[PDB]
């Protein structure tokens, strides 16, 4: 917007942590599956 | 010799100096692209200078400008920094209809020159006298330090709205048009003295937005002097300059995020 | 020290009994005085052993502690506390980093320590065994009069009384014995019970009857004897000293990892210094040229990769434990894929070391058993009613039994009360016949005479179980000439026939086959005698000949060995296909080492000695050309006047070696012999006489079940099922290992190079710096180590086994063609990687590449909280910092990335992927779990903190991908000219 663009100097670390930890989760997850495919 | 026959350490040479010639030449098109995919007046991310910094002239050895008033070379380093900053506000450096313009000499609201595009030459910007800056060689004797707001591009620096209380409690608040600066420490072994644009404590919103120095170049950003006339001498004074606003916030960490740290100590 | 050890020994059996007591000063009689015992004692001190001096293992954990990387690591950590010191004098400086650092960095060295030390781990309790060979007690006659004595407070001199059941307790000279056997096991490593008598047999004192050895026992009857050498005096201890003392030596895996350590930090101090004067020369001050020092180590330095190897070592000693061939130094799990030499024990190593009926002599024809532990092989004859006759009296004419409770493990398996004879015949009845027991319960014995030492025979009269008959049945056994003697008729298919010159000749030919195959051969006969002239009730007379004993009829001849285990023959082919040298080096005779190594593919068909080809060509051996000869059995006797040189020349010259008769010493010093001329030998054993040989070795394999005490103490490796197949296996693991080492290596290292190149380029380009200490430490320790691992579960690329053993002169663990891929290929690729995300992280922030140059003086300058970026915008300090610190983040899951794709191209040295394909799991593990703590490491909150790992953006991720993608590409490539071209040119530069 104009004088109202606050939008433009914020992004949300948040949510991106949120997901990122999501991710890194179930790639864990999905590792395990992989190796205990016979241990 | 070492490893191999002459013939060998050719065919060595002629491979890696063709692989990282290939390597360079890769290397460089991908450097190409990333810029192909930015604007020439507006940065991709802005989030990391979000909240604008507060940063002073007078250069802190540690966020401290301790020196004797009854020395000539014990202040003569933080006049030079002084005198690097204003002598950038010159009017001999504000000439002409180009690209300066005469603006409101009290404080005013934003002023738009259409959008961060070329579609116009340079945007011109509002002149600044450094004469607005009263009484500051410099303070050989109780400093006069001079405040600055960070530039930031399309950034519109937002006061606060006297709705609920504040610190210094309605004084001239120019409510619609003022960014304040107020210096603090109890501890209030000073005399705080603030000078600047329309004879305000604060930013004059007339220069703002920023539009970044390939659209504004010799654009001026307003300064605002600041006097410590304290009547106390010889010890370390914890002054901390403070700027408030919609847009204006703080850290721990970074203590530059829109306030200042000064240790000054006249120790004469 | 232990030359004089190496040596035969000299005694004192040729001495009279009499000459012998003042030699040292005793009594045949009345022993030795309580006075004068204990005078000697006092002398010569205990018959004792000592064990011998060991290094503790606190100098043996730190002297890991300065081995190359962990010497650079220290250098690298103080220089840390050196760097705060100097900032909390100067500055005072509120930050933990040079001291944090300081502390990760010598923790890094301390558990580096106890890895190595993991792997260098020596298991050694030689002199414990021989030890427990020293009986407690022993009885002495002193003053005329016997008394049990602490075995210690034995001394030369003495008069010692043994019997059935006790340990010989110090070596002795037979003065006096009644029907004495002894078990020289020890000294021959064959347990055939040996006479012992006071006269003197034989010049070689180890082989005379006069002689009794500490570390051996009495099996039967009862000796006296003057002790002549006490403690590590005896022979046997000697061999204890011997054994305990030779010096361990490093392995060839040690070897190889030494030598990339030096490689490795020969490049770590030249970069180090180079760039540190580099700097200085850029006016660069002290305060800042030794910080970036540190950081030159870090990156230099792989922090995790000993760690790794001693993991991928473990893990493949994992997998033969479940092979039932247990590991007891870690580093013998890969000499084996390198040895070139194997020197074997025969008896209870290579054979089963069991009497057993090899072949059968009935109906004038020759008849193989199958002699394999577990029954492998096939029937010979069960329907000719011959061997029913002969089965009868194989069984009948035996006085062996079962030990009770046995029906539970197998015939060939079980303990049996008798001779090795006598329990082979057993044996091979109750297998082709049923319970033997039920033929001696069918058929009473009523009479009998033992084998005597003159009749040469044994004879039995039995009542037939025959109902239509039940009458007497004479049968016997013994030297099948004198059986023959003894003989009238033969039993041909059923129905008796005069004994013709014909079949007394074919006789003979049967008879001279089976001692020539080194089998003992005993014959079989029986007589049914004459109803009339022997009533239901008539007596036998044992002691006087009361019955017929000749014109009987002759049955069959049985031939019996100690035979070869199943797999054995089969083993030592494999061995030698995969280019191996093997070597029979064996206490045991001639004739039956010889034909052993003839039955396991020791010595091959056609294969001649000096001593065949002179009989077959009937000419003296001295006119027999020696160099036509590719055999040979060297007997213990001649080896002893044979030198070093000339022993080379026996080994350079010959590629089917016996060495039989020999002695421990002797076993020591042909495996020295092999060493010698540069090869990586192996020991495969089981008994005591093995123990030096064992320990000399490279690689030291003791049989498990079979094996004595010594011998496993002795060894690398242990044989938990005496399965000799693993040999095979082993040394196919301990090439596999060398290979994947070489993979996990190289992509260790290969990481090495974008965490150089970032601090390179922050001197040389004044820029900011991409890329931080703390962040290599992350990768080298976090997110490489799983990946680095996974690759010793590589399958082979080819038949390893296949190839020659290894050259460890020429080739190498580590070399040049290794280094000019990991660090100037595809390192390269992964630096390049690395800046292009710096690059684009800067550039998205404010900051293009091109202001970048020559600004790290106004960005680390803390009081500048102001710097101006390409678009006119001002950062403060903190600001930039953060920015700084997510360039250092997303270089560093740059490298990860880039790790994705060497990791797969590390995979193979040769094939594609799309040839060895995806089937390694834990690999496949690796690159989730990776990059799962990647993103853990940047997206978890307070990590920014404590590592100053700062959240990605998503686009971010993907900055290095197409670097990932052109390294995958690129080795691909050129890895198909390797195979298209076998030339050299890619194969002889790059072919780790
Ligand atoms: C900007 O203004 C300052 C004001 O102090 C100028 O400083 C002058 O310097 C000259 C020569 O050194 C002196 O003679 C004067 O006394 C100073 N002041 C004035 C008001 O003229 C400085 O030169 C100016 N800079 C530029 C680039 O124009
Ligand atoms: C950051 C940049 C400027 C550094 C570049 C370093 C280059 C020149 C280095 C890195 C790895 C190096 C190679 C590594 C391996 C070999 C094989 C050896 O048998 C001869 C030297 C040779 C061929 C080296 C020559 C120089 C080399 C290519
Ligand atoms: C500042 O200077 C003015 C003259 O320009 C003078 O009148 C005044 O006293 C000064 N102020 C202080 C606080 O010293
Ligand atoms: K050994
Ligand atoms: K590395
Ligand atoms: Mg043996
Ligand atoms: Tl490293």
């Amino acid at each position: 917007e104009g004088p109202d663009n606050d939008e433009r100097f914020t992004y949300d670390y948040y949510r991106l942590r949120v997901v990122g930890l999501i991710v890194a989760a179930v790639l864990c997850v999905i590792g395990i599956i992989i190796l205990l495919a016979g241990k | 010799f070492l490893g191999r026959t002459g013939s060998s350490w050719f065919k060595i040479f002629l491979f890696y100096l063709i692989f990282y010639g290939c390597l360079a030449g890769i290397f460089i098109g991908t450097i190409q692209v990333l810029l192909l995919t930015l604007s020439d007046f507006e940065p991709k991310y802005q989030d990391r200078v979000a909240p604008p910094g507060l940063s002073h002239a007078p250069y802190a050895i540690k966020t401290e400008i301790s020196f004797s008033i009854s020395n000539p070379k014990s202040y003569e380093s933080f006049v030079k920094s002084m005198h690097k900053l204003m002598d950038l506000y010159n009017e001999s450096s504000q000439a002409g209809n180009s690209p300066f313009e005469d603006c409101s000499d009290t404080p005013a609201d934003y002023i738009k020159r259409g959008d961060l595009d070329d579609s116009q030459g340079q945007k011109k910007a509002c002149r600044f006298s450094r004469m607005w800056l009263k009484n500051c060689g410099y303070a050989e004797g109780k400093p006069c330090v001079v405040a600055k707001l960070n530039r930031i591009i399309g950034f519109y620096p937002k006061p606060l709205k006297n709705t609920t209380d504040l610190p210094e409690e309605l004084q001239a608040n120019y409510n619609q048009y003022v960014l304040p600066l107020r210096c603090a420490a109890r501890e209030k072994i000073g005399s705080i003295e603030y000078f600047g644009l329309g004879g305000y404590a604060g930013f004059p919103l007339q220069y703002y937005p920023y539009y970044g120095k390939r659209l504004q170049k010799k654009y001026l950003q307003p300064l605002l002097a600041i006097q410590f006339t304290n009547l106390t001498q010889n010890m370390e004074l914890r002054i901390e300059c403070k700027v408030y606003g919609e847009n204006i916030d703080y850290s721990e960490k970074d203590r530059f995020r829109g306030r200042f740290e000064v240790k000054i100590e006249v120790k004469s | 020290l232990d030359e004089l050890k190496k040596e035969v020994s000299m005694d004192d059996h040729k001495l009279s009994l009499d000459e012998l007591h003042n030699k040292y000063g005793t009594d045949l009689t009345r022993g030795l005085t309580n006075a004068r015992a204990k005078e000697i004692l006092a002398r010569d001190g205990p018959n004792s052993l000592t064990p011998p001096p060991t290094t503790p293992e606190w100098i043996k954990f730190c002297r890991q502690l300065f081995g190359g990387f962990s010497i650079l690591l220290w250098i690298g950590a103080i220089l840390c506390f050196l760097a705060y010191g100097i900032q909390a004098a100067t500055e005072d400086e509120p930050a933990n980093d040079n001291l944090y650092l300081g502390v990760v960095l010598s923790t890094v060295v301390i558990v580096t320590g106890c890895f190595s030390y993991y792997q260098e781990a020596k298991s050694s309790r030689i002199m414990d065994s021989f030890k427990n060979m020293v009986p407690q007690q022993a009885l002495v006659i002193r003053d005329g009069e016997k008394s049990t004595i602490n075995a210690e407070f034995v001394v030369a001199g003495d008069l010692v009384e043994v019997k059935g059941g006790d340990r010989i307790p110090a070596d002795l000279r037979i003065i006096s014995a009644h029907g004495c056997k002894v078990d020289n096991s020890s000294l021959t490593g064959e347990s055939e019970p040996q006479t012992r008598s006071p006269e003197f047999s034989s010049e070689n004192p180890l082989e005379t009857r006069n002689i009794a050895f500490f570390s051996t026992n009495c099996v039967e009857g009862t000796a006296r004897g003057v002790v002549v050498y006490t403690g590590d005096r005896t022979v046997m201890g000697r061999i204890a000293t011997l054994a305990s003392g030779l010096e361990v030596g490093r392995t060839p895996i040690a070897i190889e990892i030494e030598h990339f350590i030096h490689i490795i930090t020969g490049v770590a101090v030249f970069l180090g210094v180079s760039f540190f004067i580099l700097s200085l020369i850029l006016g660069y001050s002290w305060l800042e040229a030794v910080i970036f020092l540190i950081g030159i180590i870090v990156a230099n330095v792989p922090e995790g990769l000993l760690a790794t190897v001693t993991v991928c070592l473990t893990l493949t000693a994992k997998r033969m434990a479940r092979k039932n061939c247990l590991v007891k130094n870690l580093e013998a799990v890969e000499t084996l894929g390198s040895t070139s030499t194997i020197c074997s024990d025969k008896t209870g190593t290579l054979t089963q070391n069991r009497m057993t009926v090899a072949h059968m002599w009935f109906d004038n024809q020759i008849h193989e058993a199958d002699t394999t532990e577990n029954q492998s092989g096939a029937a010979f004859d069960k329907t000719s009613a011959t061997w029913s006759a002969l089965s009868r009296i194989a069984a009948l004419c035996n006085r062996a039994v079962f030990q009770a409770g046995q029906d539970n493990v197998p015939i060939l398996k079980r303990s049996v009360a008798g001779d090795a004879s006598e329990s082979a015949l057993l044996k091979c009845i109750e297998l082709c016949c049923g319970s033997v027991q039920g033929m001696r319960d069918r058929n009473p014995k009523i009479v009998e005479i033992p084998f005597n030492s003159t009749n040469k025979y044994q004879l039995s009269i039995h009542e037939n179980e025959k109902s239509s008959e039940s009458r007497y049945l004479l049968v016997m056994k013994g030297a099948p000439e004198r059986i023959l003697d003894r003989c009238s008729t033969i039993l041909l298919n059923g129905a008796e026939e005069p004994l013709k010159e014909d079949m007394k000749e074919a006789f003979q030919n049967a008879y001279l086959e089976l001692g020539g195959l080194g089998e003992r051969v005993l014959g079989f006969c029986h007589f049914a005698l004459p109803e009339d002239k022997y009533n239901e009730g008539y007596p036998f007379d044992a002691d006087e000949p009361n019955f017929p004993t000749t014109d009987l009829c002759f049955v069959g001849l049985m031939a019996m060995i100690d035979p070869p285990r199943a797999a054995v023959p089969d083993a030592v082919g494999k061995c030698r296909s995969a280019g191996i040298k093997v070597i029979m080096v064996t206490g045991d005779h001639p004739i039956t080492a010889k034909a052993i190594a003839k039955g396991v593919g020791i010595i091959s068909e056609g294969n001649e000695t000096i001593e065949d080809i002179a009989a077959r060509l009937n000419i003296p051996i001295g006119q027999v050309n020696p160099r036509d000869a590719k055999a040979c059995v060297v007997h213990g006797s001649d080896l002893k006047d044979l030198s070093t040189e000339v022993l080379d020349d026996i080994l350079h010259y010959h590629t089917e070696i016996v060495f039989a008769r020999t002695s421990p010493q002797q076993k020591l010093i042909i495996v020295e012999g092999c060493q010698r001329q540069g090869a990586i030998v192996a020991v495969t054993g089981d008994g005591v006489n093995d123990s030096p040989a064992l320990k000399k070795a490279d690689i030291g394999v003791a049989m498990g079940i079979s094996g004595s005490d010594v011998s496993k103490q002795a060894a690398d490796m242990i044989l938990l099922d005496d399965n000799f197949a693993s040999i095979v296996t082993g040394v196919e693991e301990g090439r596999l290992i060398f290979d994947n080492l070489k993979k996990s290596i190289a992509y260790t290292l290969t990481s090495n190079i974008p965490e150089i190149t970032p601090f390179l380029v922050f001197i040389i380009g004044n820029v900011p710096l991409p890329l931080g200490t703390v962040t290599i430490l992350c990768i080298d320790l976090g997110t490489d180590m799983v990946p680095a691992i996974s690759l010793a579960y590589e399958q082979a690329e080819s038949d390893i086994m296949k190839r020659q053993p290894r050259n460890p002169k020429t080739d190498k663990l580590v070399n040049e063609r290794l280094i000019s891929m990991a660090y100037g290929q595809i390192g390269m690729i992964q630096a390049l990687g690395g800046f292009f995300s710096y690059f684009v992280i800067l550039a998205e922030n404010g900051f293009l590449p091109m202001d970048l140059i020559g600004k790290r003086v106004r960005w680390d300058d803390r009081w500048i909280s102001d710097v101006e970026d390409s678009f006119g915008q001002q950062w403060t300090y903190e600001q930039r910092k953060i920015v700084e610190f997510t360039c250092h983040t997303s270089f560093f899951i740059s490298i990860v990335v880039v790790q994705w794709a060497d990791l797969i191209i590390c995979k193979t040295r040769r094939n594609s992927i799309f040839q060895q394909g995806m089937k390694n799991k834990i690999l496949i593990f690796g690159l989730f779990e990776e990059t799962a703590l990647a993103a853990f490491l940047s997206y978890c909150p307070g990590t920014d903190v404590a590592l100053r790992m700062y959240p990605l953006k998503p686009s971010w991720w993907f900055c290095a991908f197409p670097y990932s993608l052109i390294i995958f590409l690129y080795d691909e490539m050129r890895r198909f000219i390797i195979r298209r071209s076998p030339g050299g040119w890619v194969e002889q530069e790059t072919y780790y």
